[PDB]
RNA sequence: CGGAGAGGUA
C-alpha cells in the first residue's frame, strides 16, 4: 500500500559534538517501533577504537601510588580511557608514552605508529613534581560498544598487565522522546527526538548515518524472503 | 444590613433595619458582589484601577 | 478577660485553637487564627452614658 | 538558568515582577496595554485615532495581550499608579 | 439496569415515608447496626449518601409473619444433638434462647465434636456454652447477607466499606451484546436469575417442536402445545435493551422449571453482569495514576464491551386556540435534501440515520400563511438509527388524551463501544475510569506472546483492605488454566478435605466460592502449585501466581515477576457521552433573566457561593464582575458582549444585573420603603 | 461436589464448600 | 500549565470566536452563514479553532472549592474523545482522583479577565499551600515509589565498588555517567549498586567543595570524584545546574525539603520545570520498581499462635479472678482491654520483624507514598480490638487477619463498626461547612490597605525555651509561631551587638543565629497589634505563606484565613470535655 | 574485539500456518530490540482483506430479526466476524450467500467470484429450521489495520445497507526468545528466536518479508544523510 | 422549566 505522511528528518545543532535530530511525521504507534532500535544501533554498531590494556613501570604488586607522579594509578587509569584514539590495523599495537623530569604528561606526549592517531592532543594524563620519571605502554583495539575488561588468566605474557575497560563506540550518549505532530482531525500521530551525543572522532550526522546504514541491511534479510512480497511504500523524495 | 440579611436572620434583620431606617454604605465584598460592582480589594483597589500606560518616549521615537 | 485583659484572651484562644488542631496533625499558621481573634475582639459595652 | 519557556508560560513572570510593585499592577499594566493593541488595530481600518501599533516585531496571529507582555518585559512603556 | 437492580428493588426496606423517619433529622443511632437485624436485614448493602443506614435490604433466609414481623429459620438441637427441624424465630423469641453457628463442628449426627460451643446471647454477647446447652443453630453460614452481597466471592477478606461499594456497584452494570458467566463465583446466581424473572422457564415437561428467535413451541405430552414469544430489542425504564435469546434445539427435551430462553444478563440461566479479562497487577507509565485504569484494544475491535441503548422520541398534535396544527411533510423554507428521510406521512423510514439537528417528526402550527414549523429534532449529542415508530390517531377511535389528535413515537438504537472516561469496576469494590485504551502491539505480554487485556494500579489495593481480588484473579487463572493434583501416592494433606471431583479440572472450568464457606488460603496454594501446561507445553505462572512479562514498547523484559490472572470486570452505567456538556448561549429564567440549569435544558454551570469565596481570596476582581454581570444576568450586557466578539472590538462594562432589581421588588411588596440614593 | 441439583437444566459448577445445606433458599 | 480538553465542547465554548474567523478566512460571506456551519460542524471549522484557542487560558473548578486552589486556570489543548486530561500534580490541590469525578470549565472573555486568568490564577504559579507554604505540586504515589526505587543503595548489588585485592586493580571505578550508563545497559551495572564516579557537570556538596576547590567555587566543567550510585547521578541531574549534589534516599520528607529549599531560593519557573522533570522520572522508575500485590507477598507473622496463648492464658487469670470475689464488672474489662492492646503491640511488632526490607507493601509503606502500618498489621497480623454502640473498646478482640478472612461473628462488629464510621464522617462534612461559613462572613472585610503602621507594639514568641540543665532545645511548634514575622525589637544578647535587625522576615538563617546567638524570646509584629483604622498593614501581617514575600496592600487575607482554618475540618475528627 | 560474521536468517516449519525464525550472530542487547521491532510491525502493519459491509433480503438494520432463523441479524453479524478471506483485487468485490430450508448455513455455503476466496469452511453462521430462508451479500475490500463501520450517511448508502468493523490483520500471534552467550572473553553474542502465527491467510513468510519491506522503507530515510 | 416527590454520582 501507500503511506500518506512521508517523513522528513530535520537536524538542530546544539554543539560540535551534540545535536537533536526530529523525525515528525510518524505513523501512530511507528515513534516507538524506530527510536529504541536506531539508539540500540548508534550505541552499539558503529566501530571504533580504544585502550585494551596498559602496563606501567614501577608498579608490579601493589596499585596504589606510582613514584614521583602526583596522581594514584586509578587516576591514571581514568586519564587514559578517555584518550580518543583511531586505529586501521585489525591486530592489537603498542604505544608508548614517556617524560622525564617536571612538567605535564599531555595525550599530546606519545609517538603512535603510522596506523593509528589521537584526536585529543591536549587532554591531560599527569603531573610530575618530585623530579621523577614515567614509563607506561597501551594496547589499542579495535571493536564496537562497550566491553568491560577482560580478566588476564595467561598472565604469563606480563604480570604488569591492567586490562581496562574499552568504551569502542564513538558515541557516548544517546536518548529518544516521542510526542504527538498532527491536527487536521488526528491528533495521535507519532514523533521522534533524538539527542545524540558522540565523541570527538565522528559526528552525530555521520553516526545517524551509519546505524541506518546497518539498519537496512539487517532489515534486507527478512525482505529477502520474498521480493515481492506487499509492504508500504513512502514514495520518492 | 444588605449583609446582615444575605448572612442569617433575614426577617429579624430586615424589620430592625426598616425601624430603625438605617443607610447602606456600599463599601464591602459582599455588598458589591450583590450589586455587581467591583470587589475593593485585589485588583479592584482604586490605586490599581486606575494606572495610567503609554510608551516611553525613546519607543515612541523610534517608530 | 475580666480578670486578666485582652492580651491573654487572645493568646488563650489562639493556643486553644492551635493544639486542638495539632492534636490530628495539621499545620496552620497562627496568623489566621490571629485574624480571627482580632476580628472577635472589636467592641466595647459601655456602662455610664 | 532555566529552559526555553513554552506557550504561556513566556515570558517568564519574575522577570516581569521586577518592572512593577504587585502582581495586580502587573494585571492593569497587561490589560490597558492590551486594550490599546485592540483599539489601533479596529481603528486601523479607518483611521489612525490616538494609538499606536505593536512596539515589538507581532507574531503571525499573536493576540494583543501576548504583545503586551513582550513589550512590558522588553522596556519599552511606563506606567503610574493610582 | 439488569436484573438484578430490580429483584433488590423488590426486597427492600425503607425506613423513611409518610409515617417514618426523616432523611435529615435521622441521627446516626437509628442508622446502625443492631444485633437483632442477623438473618433478617443485611448489614452490608445501604446507600452511601444522606440515605446511610435508612434503607436496607431483606435478608435470604427472611419472612415476615403474618403481624409484620420478620422471621428467619433455625435447625433444632436436643441433648447436643442437632436434629434437622427447622423453626422460625422473630428477634424477640430467639432472645429467649442461644444459638450456635453454622460451622460448628459434627461428627456425621447431630453430636458436637467439641465439649464447648460458642453461641450467640441475648444483646449482641457471645460466650462459650457446653454443647448440652445449645437450644438452636443457624442454617447456613449466608444467613445474614442479602441476594446482591452473596454474589461477591471471598467477602469475609474484604472490608466493609469496599464489600458495601461492590453490593451497590453489581446492581449498576448495563446488558452487553454477548454474555458469559464468571469463572469463579458463589453460587447465588442460578436462582438469583431464575427468581428475577428477566429468564423463560418451561411450565410444563415436553419436546421442542419449533425454535427460532422470535418463539418456541413446547409438545407436551398430554398433546397440548404451549408457545412462547420472546421480546426482542425492548427498552427499559433506564434506556437499556431486554433482549431474550432461545437456547434449546428443535429436538431437545425439556423438564419443567428449566431455563428455555436468556435474558439481558443471563448465560445459560446464570447472572453474567461482566467479562472475565486477563489482567496485570503493576503500575505502567503513569496512565493507571490514582484509581484511572488502562486497557486493551482488542476490547473494542472484538467488541467485548459494547452495548445497545434506545432513546424514546414523541411528539403530540393539538386542536390549539389558533387551530390545528398539522403533521406534514410540507414546512416552509426547509431545502428539499433536509426532509430526504422523511416519508410520505411526514415521519422518517425505519431503518434511517438520525444525528444531531435531524427531523424526525415534521409538524407545523399556525401562529397567526403563517404556519411556522414546529417539527420534532435530534437533541444535542444524539444519533443512532431508526427502529421503529407507533402513531395514535384519533380517527381510528384511539383513546388519545383530550385535545390532541396524533401521537407519534420514535425508537432509535446505537450501539457503544468502551472509551476514555466509562467507568469500571470489579465485584470486591474496585472502581475507575479509563484513563487509556493502548494498541495491543505496546501491551505486557507472556513468554508465548499473550497480551494483558487491563492493568491495575499496585497503590489501591492494599491501602483499601479489600485483598478478595488478589484471591479471585489467584483462583480465575487456576480455573482458566485447568490443574491435576498428583495424588500418586495418596492425596496431599492440603487436598485432604478438599471434596473429590475437585482434584482435577479442565481448561475454563466454572467454579463456585460460597460467601463465608470457599476456598481456603492453603488450598489455593496448592492449586497454583499444579496447573496444567499451555498448548507448547510451558507454565508460565509459577507457584507464587506471578509470571514474568515483556515490555511491548521497548521489547526489554520487566526487570521483577508480575502477578497475572483472569477477574471479572463489569460496564457501570456511567458513560461519559452521558455527561460532556457544553454552552455559550441559550434558554433565560423569565423571573430572573438568568441561564436556565440542566443538561436536557441547555443550561449552565453554576457559579456558587464558595467559588466566589476562592476567586476573592485569589483577589480577581474583573473576573467576578463579568461572571456575575455579563455572563448571568446583564440583559443589554450579554447582546453588546456577543456582538462585540462578533465584530473586532473589545468586551463593554457591565451594568446593574436584574436579580437587584427584583429583589428590590420584593421588598418593596413586603411593605419596605427601599431607594438607591445617589 | 457440584453447586445446584434442583433446577434441571443447571451448567455444572463445582463449589469448595465443606458444609451440607439443610435447607433450600 | 495544560489542560486536554475536548474538541467538542471547545467549538462550542468558542462558539462566537470561531464564527468570526471564518467569515474573516472567507469560508462564509456573513455571520448567519458561518453560525450555521458552527451548528453543522463542518469539516472547515476545526482547522480555525485550533488556532482560535491558542493562548486562551481556561478556568478548571471541582466542587466542593473548599480553599483558593480549588479554582485554576490552564492552556487548553484539544484531544480526541470527551473527557478532560488533568495534570496528575494537581490533583492534590483539587483533591481529585479518578474515579468518576466532574470538573467544571469557564472561559475569561474580557482583557482583564483573561490577565487575571494568566498571572494571578495560573496553575504554575501556585505551587505552595497558602494555608502553610508547603509545596501541594509535588511528586506523590506513584512518583515517590519511583524515586525512592532510584535513590536507593542496596548493597553487594551487580558492578559494585570492589578495593584493590593486591592482584588487580579497583573494580568499580566509571571515568564518567555515560560510562556508567553503558555499563549498566550491557547488564554489568545496578543502578543502585555503589561505584566511584568522575563528575564535571554535577556541584559538589559543600564540604568537598570547601576542602577541594576553595574561594574560587565550582565554575562548571571541574571533575571531583563521588562515590554514590548511579540512580543517585541520575536524580540529581533532574535538579538544577548549581544545586548542590544531594546524596540520600529520597523518602517522601526528603523530596519536600528539596523542593521548599528550591521554592525559596529560586525563581519559580524554574520550581515547575524540576516538578515536571521529577515527575516524568518518577513515572518512568515506578514502573521497573517491581511492586506488586501476590498473597505470597502478604506474610504472616511466624509464632503468632504462641503469643496468643500466652496473652490469652492472661486474660483466662483475670477472667477466673473475677469470678471469683477479687475485682469488679469495670475492673475487669479495664484490665482486658489492656493485655489486648499490649498482645496488638506484640504481634504488629513481630510482624514488623519479619518481613523482609524490600517487600512490595514495606517497600509502599516505609516509602511515604501512602498507607500506614496499622493497616498493614490488620492485613497481614490481626485486627484487634473493636468498639460498642457506645465507643468503648469490646474485651474480646478479633484474633483473625483479613488475609485469613473474618468468621460471621467477628465480621457482623467490624460492618458495626465500619457503618458507624461513615455516618460520622456525613455528620462531620456537613457540621464544618457552616462553621467555614461563619467564619468567612465574620472576617470577610479584613484587607490589608497601608505597607507600615509605624506601630512600637508587638507580641512574644518564645522560640525555643531554655533547658534547665543549661541548653537551647528549639521549641516544637515554632514554623506555625516564629516564621514568616517581622521583629518588632532589635535581638541583643549578653550586652553584644544585635543580632537580627527591626523588621526582618525572620526566617530560617534568622532563627538560627537568633539560637546559636543564646537569646530564646524575640518580639514580633503581629495584626492583633496593629493601628490602621480599618483593615492591617502589609509589615504586621508579614510574609505570604503562598508567594514567600511580604503580602500586598490588596490582598484580602480574611478569607484565605476562613478557607485555611476551616478546609483541614473534616480530618479534625467530630471525638464530658 | 571486532566481529565480522554477519548474521544470517533461517526457518523451521512447525505447521502449515505457524514457524519459527532463527537470527544469529547478534550484538550482544540487540537481540529484543529487534525482535520487538519485527514483532510490532507483524502486529500493526500487515495488509489484508476483510468484509466490509453486508446487505441480507429483507432487513433494514441490524436491530431485527430474519423469520425463520434462531439467530438475530446481531448474533449473525458476530458470526461473520470470523470470516478469513484473501483478496486478489484492488477494488470492492461482492460475494453471494443463498440458503433454504432445513439446515445449517456454514462459511462453506458462500459463493466467491474469481479471486477472492474463503479459507475456513464450516465456520457457522445460523441455522434455519423450516420456513427460514436467507439471503446476504457481502463485500470485500483490502486494507490493513482495523477500521470501524463507516455510517450510511459518509458513504451516501441506501437504508438496505448495514456497515461492519473490519480487521484486515492476517497474523495471529507473535512473541520471541533470546539465547545469550556470555563467556569470561567477552567474545559474546546474541540469538534471535521469532514466532510468527498466521490466521491461514498467508504464510508466516509472507508476513515477515512484508515486515521487513515497511522496516526497510522506513529506514532508508536515516540513511540519506550521507 | 414553575412546583412536589423518588432514586443515583463525586
Ligand atoms: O461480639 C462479637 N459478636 C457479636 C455477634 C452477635 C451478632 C448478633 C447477635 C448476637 C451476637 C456482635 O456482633 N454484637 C454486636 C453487634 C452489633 C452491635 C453491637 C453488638 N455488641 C457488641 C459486643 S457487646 O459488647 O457484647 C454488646 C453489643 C464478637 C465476636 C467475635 C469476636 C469479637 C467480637 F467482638
Ligand atoms: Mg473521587
Ligand atoms: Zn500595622
Amino acid at each position: 500500500m501507500l503511506i500518506s505522511q512521508r517523513p522528513t528528518l530535520s537536524e538542530d545543532v546544539l554543539t560540535d559534538n551534540r545535536s537533536q535530530f526530529v523525525i515528525e511525521p510518524l505513523e501512530p504507534g511507528f515513534g516507538y517501533t524506530l527510536g529504541n532500535s536506531l539508539r540500540r544501533t548508534l550505541l552499539s554498531s558503529i566501530p571504533g577504537a580504544a585502550v585494551t590494556s596498559i602496563r606501567i613501570d614501577g608498579v608490579l604488586h601493589e596499585f596504589t601510588t606510582v613514584p614521583g607522579v602526583k596522581e594514584d594509578v586509578t587516576e591514571i587509569i581514568l586519564n587514559l580511557k578517555s584518550l580518543v584514539v583511531s586505529s586501521e590495523e585489525d591486530e592489537p599495537v603498542t604505544m608508548y608514552l614517556r617524560k622525564q623530569g617536571p612538567g605535564e604528561v599531555t595525550a599530546g606526549d606519545i609517538v603512535p605508529p603510522a596506523g593509528v592517531t589521537v584526536h585529543n592532543p591536549g587532554m591531560h594524563i599527569a603531573t610530575l613534581n618530585d623530579k621523577g620519571k614515567l614509563e607506561v605502554e597501551l594496547v589499542v583495539e579495535r571493536g564496537r560498544g562497550y566491553v568491560p575488561a577482560v580478566q588476564n588468566r595467561a598472565s604469563g605474557a606480563e604480570i604488569g598487565r591492567i586490562p581496562v575497560d574499552s568504551i569502542y563506540s564513538p558515541v557516548l550518549k544517546v536518548t529518544y522522546k516521542v510526542d504527538a505532530t498532527r491536527v487536521e482531525q488526528r491528533t495521535d500521530f507519532d514523533k521522534l527526538i533524538l539527542d545524540v551525543e558522540t565523541k570527538n572522532s565522528i559526528s552525530p550526522r555521520d553516526a545517524l548515518a551509519s546505524a541506518g546504514k546497518t539498519l537496512v541491511e539487517l532489515f534486507g534479510l527478512a525482505r529477502e524472503l520474498n521480493v515481492e512480497a506487499e509492504g508500504i511504500e513512502i514514495g520518492p523524495s | 444590613w444588605l449583609s446582615a440579611a444575605s448572612f442569617q436572620e433575614t426577617t429579624r434583620v430586615l424589620t430592625d433595619a426598616a425601624i430603625n431606617c438605617r443607610s447602606d454604605k456600599l463599601n464591602g465584598l459582599k455588598e458589591n458582589v450583590i450589586i455587581g460592582k467591583l470587589i475593593p480589594a485585589g485588583t479592584g483597589i482604586n490605586r490599581y484601577r486606575n494606572i495610567a500606560v503609554q510608551p516611553t518616549e525613546e519607543a515612541r521615537a523610534a517608530a | 478577660l475580666r480578670v486578666q485583659g485582652p492580651r491573654e484572651v487572645q493568646i488563650h484562644l489562639v493556643r486553644e485553637v492551635q493544639e486542638v488542631y495539632r492534636a490530628q496533625g495539621v499545620s496552620i499558621h497562627d496568623k489566621h487564627i490571629e485574624v480571627i481573634v482580632r476580628q472577635m475582639l472589636r467592641r466595647v459595652t459601655i456602662i455610664d452614658s | 538558568g532555566y529552559d526555553t519557556p513554552l506557550g504561556i508560560t513566556n515570558p517568564p513572570i519574575d522577570e516581569l515582577l521586577d518592572r512593577v510593585s504587585s502582581k495586580y499592577a502587573l494585571v492593569i499594566y497587561a490589560a490597558k496595554r492590551a486594550r490599546q493593541i485592540n483599539d489601533y488595530y479596529n481603528q486601523l481600518g479607518e483611521g489612525i485615532l490616538e494609538y499606536v501599533g505593536p512596539l515589538v516585531e507581532p507574531g503571525l496571529q499573536e493576540k494583543p495581550l501576548s504583545i503586551a507582555l513582550r513589550e512590558i518585559h522588553a522596556d519599552l512603556l511606563e506606567h503610574t499608579e493610582g | 439496569n439488569n436484573p438484578l437492580s430490580g429483584l433488590t428493588h423488590k426486597r427492600r426496606l425503607s425506613a423513611l415515608g409518610p409515617g417514618g423517619l426523616s432523611r435529615e433529622r435521622a441521627g446516626l443511632e437509628v442508622r446502625d447496626v443492631h444485633p437483632s437485624h442477623y438473618g433478617r436485614m443485611c448489614p452490608i448493602e445501604t446507600p452511601e449518601g444522606p440515605n446511610i443506614g435508612l434503607i436496607g435490604s431483606l435478608s435470604v433466609y427472611a419472612r415476615v409473619n403474618p403481624f409484620g414481623f420478620i422471621e428467619t429459620p433455625y435447625r433444632k438441637v436436643v441433648d447436643g444433638v442437632v436434629s434437622d427441624e427447622i423453626v422460625y424465630l422473630t428477634a424477640d423469641e430467639e432472645d429467649r434462647h442461644v444459638v450456635a453457628q453454622a460451622n460448628s463442628p459434627i461428627d456425621a449426627d447431630g453430636r458436637f465434636v467439641e465439649p464447648r460451643v460458642l453461641v450467640r446471647r441475648k444483646a449482641g454477647e457471645v460466650e462459650y456454652v457446653p454443647s448440652s446447652e445449645v437450644d438452636y443453630m443457624d442454617v447456613s453460614p449466608r444467613q445474614m447477607v442479602s441476594v446482591a452481597t452473596a454474589m461477591i466471592p471471598f467477602l469475609e477478606h474484604d472490608d466493609a466499606n469496599r464489600a458495601l461499594m461492590g453490593a451497590n456497584m453489581q446492581r449498576q452494570a448495563v446488558p452487553l451484546v454477548r454474555s458469559e458467566a464468571p469463572l469463579v463465583g458463589t453460587g447465588m446466581e442460578l436462582r438469583a436469575a431464575i427468581d428475577a424473572g428477566d429468564v423463560v422457564v418451561a411450565e410444563e415437561s415436553g419436546v421442542i417442536e419449533e425454535v427460532s428467535a422470535d418463539y418456541i413451541t413446547v409438545m407436551h405430552d398430554n398433546g397440548t402445545r404451549r408457545t412462547y414469544r420472546m421480546r426482542k430489542f425492548a427498552r427499559s425504564n433506564h434506556g437499556t435493551c431486554a433482549n431474550q435469546c432461545p437456547i434449546v434445539d428443535a429436538g431437545d427435551r425439556v423438564e419443567a422449571g428449566q431455563v428455555i430462553a436468556d435474558g439481558p444478563c443471563t448465560d445459560d440461566g446464570e447472572m453474567a453482569l461482566g467479562k472475565n479479562l486477563l489482567v496485570a497487577i503493576m503500575p505502567w507509565e503513569g496512565h493507571n495514576y490514582e484509581d484511572a485504569i488502562i486497557l486493551s484494544n482488542r476490547l473494542v475491535e472484538e467488541d467485548v464491551l459494547t452495548s445497545i441503548h434506545i432513546e424514546e422520541h414523541e411528539i403530540d398534535a393539538r386542536d390549539t386556540k389558533l387551530g390545528a396544527e398539522e403533521i406534514t411533510r410540507d414546512i416552509p423554507n426547509i431545502s428539499d435534501e433536509v426532509l430526504a428521510d422523511l416519508d410520505e406521512r411526514g415521519i422518517v423510514r425505519i431503518g434511517a440515520e438520525v444525528r444531531d439537528g435531524d427531523i424526525l417528526v415534521g409538524k407545523v402550527t399556525p401562529k397567526g400563511r403563517e404556519v411556522r414549523d414546529t417539527s420534532l429534532k435530534v437533541p444535542h449529542g444524539e444519533s443512532g438509527k431508526v427502529i421503529g415508530i407507533r402513531v395514535f390517531s384519533r380517527e381510528d377511535e384511539d383513546e388519545l388524551p383530550a385535545g390532541v389528535n396524533e401521537l407519534v413515537r420514535v425508537y432509535v438504537a446505537q450501539k457503544r463501544k468502551i472509551s476514555d472516561g466509562d467507568k469500571l469496576a470489579g465485584r470486591h469494590g474496585n472502581k475507575g475510569v479509563i484513563g487509556k485504551i493502548l494498541p495491543v502491539e505496546d501491551m505486557p505480554f507472556l513468554a508465548d506472546g499473550t497480551p494483558v487485556d487491563i492493568i491495575l494500579n499496585t497503590h489501591g489495593v492494599p491501602r483499601r483492605m479489600n485483598i478478595g481480588q488478589i484471591l479471585e484473579t489467584h483462583l480465575g487463572w487456576c480455573a482458566h488454566s485447568g490443574w491435576k493434583v498428583d495424588a500418586a501416592k495418596g492425596v496431599p494433606d492440603w487436598a485432604a478435605r478438599l471434596p473429590d471431583e475437585l482434584l482435577e479440572a479442565q481448561p475454563n472450568a466454572i467454579v463456585s466460592t460460597p460467601v463465608f464457606d470457599g476456598a481456603q488460603e492453603a488450598e489455593l496454594q496448592g492449586l497454583l502449585s499444579c496447573t496444567l501446561p499451555n498448548r507448547d507445553g510451558d507454565v508460565l505462572v509459577d507457584a507464587d501466581g506471578k509470571a514474568m512479562l515483556f515490555d511491548g514498547r521497548s521489547g526489554e523484559p520487566f526487570p521483577y515477576p508480575v502477578t497475572v490472572g483472569y477477574m471479572y470486570i463489569m460496564k457501570l452505567h456511567h458513560l461519559v457521552d452521558d455527561k460532556i456538556h457544553a454552552r455559550s448561549t441559550g434558554p433565560y429564567s423569565m423571573i430572573t433573566q438568568q441561564p436556565l440549569g440542566g443538561k436536557a435544558q441547555f443550561g449552565g454551570q453554576r457559579f456558587g457561593e464558595m467559588e466566589c469565596w476562592a476567586m476573592q481570596a485569589y483577589g480577581a476582581a474583573y473576573t467576578l464582575q463579568e461572571l456575575l454581570t455579563i455572563k448571568s444576568d446583564d440583559t443589554v450586557g450579554r447582546v453588546k458582549v456577543y456582538e462585540a466578539i462578533v465584530k473586532g472590538e473589545n468586551i463593554p462594562e457591565p451594568g446593574i444585573p436584574e436579580s437587584f432589581k427584583v429583589l428590590l421588588k420584593e421588598l418593596q411588596s413586603l411593605c419596605l420603603n427601599v431607594e438607591v440614593l445617589s | 461436589s457440584s453447586s445446584n441439583n434442583s433446577v434441571p437444566g443447571a451448567p455444572n459448577r463445582v463449589s469448595f464448600a465443606k458444609l451440607r445445606e439443610p435447607l433450600e433458599v | 500549565h495544560q489542560c486536554g480538553l475536548p474538541k467538542l465542547m471547545a467549538l462550542e465554548l468558542f462558539k462566537p470566536f470561531v464564527m468570526k474567523r471564518l467569515v474573516d478566512l472567507n469560508h462564509a460571506q456573513n455571520i448567519k452563514s458561518a453560525k450555521r456551519m458552527v451548528e453543522r460542524q463542518r469539516p472547515q471549522v476545526w482547522d480555525v479553532l485550533e488556532e482560535v484557542i491558542a493562548e486562551h487560558p481556561v478556568l478548571l473548578n471541582r466542587a466542593p472549592t473548599l480553599h483558593r486552589l480549588g479554582i485554576q486556570a490552564f492552556e487548553p489543548m484539544l484531544v480526541e474523545g470527551k473527557a478532560i486530561q488533568l495534570h496528575p500534580l494537581v490533583c492534590e490541590a483539587f483533591n481529585a482522583d479518578f474515579d468518576g469525578d466532574q470538573m467544571a470549565v469557564h472561559l475569561p472573555l474580557s482583557a482583564e479577565a483573561q490577565a487575571e486568568a494568566r498571572i494571578l490564577m495560573l496553575s504554575s504559579n501556585n505551587i505552595l499551600s497558602p494555608a502553610s507554604g508547603r509545596p501541594l505540586a509535588m511528586p506523590r504515589l506513584d512518583m515517590v515509589t519511583g524515586l525512592y526505587y532510584l535513590t536507593t543503595e542496596v548493597p553487594g548489588d551487580t558492578g559494585e565498588y570492589q578495593p584493590a585485592s593486591g592482584d588487580h586493580p579497583e573494580t568499580g571505578v566509571y571515568s564518567s555517567p555515560a560510562e556508567a550508563i553503558m555499563a549498566a545497559d550491557r547488564g554489568v551495572l545496578s543502578v543502585r549498586a555503589k561505584i566511584k564516579v568522575r563528575l564535571t557537570q554535577l556541584r559538589p556538596p559543600v564540604e568537598i567543595e570547601a576542602e577541594l576547590f576553595g574561594h574560587s567555587g565550582w565554575q562548571p566543567g571541574d571533575a571531583w570524584m563521588a562515590e554514590t550510585t548511579l540512580g543517585r547521578v541520575m536524580f540529581n541531574e533532574l535538579l538544577p545546574l548549581g544545586y548542590p549534589f544531594v546524596n540520600k534516599q529520597m523518602h517522601k520528607k526528603v523530596q519536600a525539603a528539596i523542593i521548599n529549599d528550591l521554592a525559596e531560593r529560586y525563581p519559580m519557573i524554574v520550581v515547575a520545570q524540576t516538578v515536571d522533570k521529577l515527575k516524568d522520572a518518577g513515572f518512568y522508575w515506578a514502573t521497573r520498581s517491581g511492586v506488586t500485590v501476590s498473597m505470597a507477598d502478604v506474610l504472616v507473622p511466624p509464632r503468632k499462635k504462641e503469643i496468643l496463648d500466652h496473652y490469652e492464658e492472661r486474660a483466662d487469670k483475670v477472667e477466673k479472678q473475677f469470678q471469683r470475689g477479687a475485682l469488679n464488672h469495670d475492673e475487669r474489662n479495664e484490665a482486658l482491654v489492656e493485655i489486648w492492646k499490649e498482645a496488638t503491640d506484640e504481634v504488629g511488632q513481630a510482624l514488623r520483624e519479619h518481613y523482609p526490607d524490600d517487600n512490595p507493601i514495606i517497600t509502599i509503606v516505609d516509602s511515604g507514598a501512602t498507607g500506614n502500618f496499622t493497616q498493614t498489621r490488620t492485613l497481614a497480623g490481626m485486627k484487634g480490638l473493636v468498639t460498642n454502640p457506645k465507643g468503648e473498646f469490646i474485651p474480646r478482640p478479633v484474633k483473625s487477619s483479613f488475609r485469613e478472612g473474618l468468621t460471621v461473628l467477628e465480621y457482623f462488629i467490624n460492618t458495626h463498626g465500619a457503618r458507624k464510621g461513615l455516618a460520622d464522617t456525613a455528620l462531620r462534612t456537613a457540621d464544618s461547612g457552616y462553621l467555614t461559613r461563619r467564619l468567612v462572613d465574620v472576617s470577610q472585610d479584613v484587607i490589608v490597605r497601608e505597607h507600615d503602621c509605624q506601630t512600637e507594639r508587638g507580641i512574644v514568641v518564645e522560640l525555643a525555651e531554655r533547658a534547665p540543665d543549661g541548653t537551647l532545645i528549639r521549641d516544637p511548634y515554632i514554623e506555625t509561631s516564629a516564621y514568616a514575622r517581622t521583629l518588632g525589637t532589635d535581638a541583643v544578647d549578653e550586652a553584644g551587638n544585635v543580632i537580627v535587625e527591626r523588621g526582618q522576615d525572620l526566617g530560617d538563617p534568622e532563627i538560627d543565629a537568633l539560637l546559636a546567638a543564646g537569646i530564646t524570646q524575640v518580639k514580633v509584629r503581629s495584626v492583633l497589634t496593629c493601628a490602621t483604622s480599618t483593615g492591617v498593614c502589609a509589615t504586621c501581617y508579614g510574609r505570604s505563606m503562598a508567594t514567600g514575600k511580604l503580602v500586598d496592600i490588596g490582598e484580602a487575607v480574611g478569607i484565605v484565613a476562613a478557607q485555611s482554618i476551616g478546609e483541614p475540618g473534616t480530618q479534625l475528627t467530630m471525638r464530658d470535655i
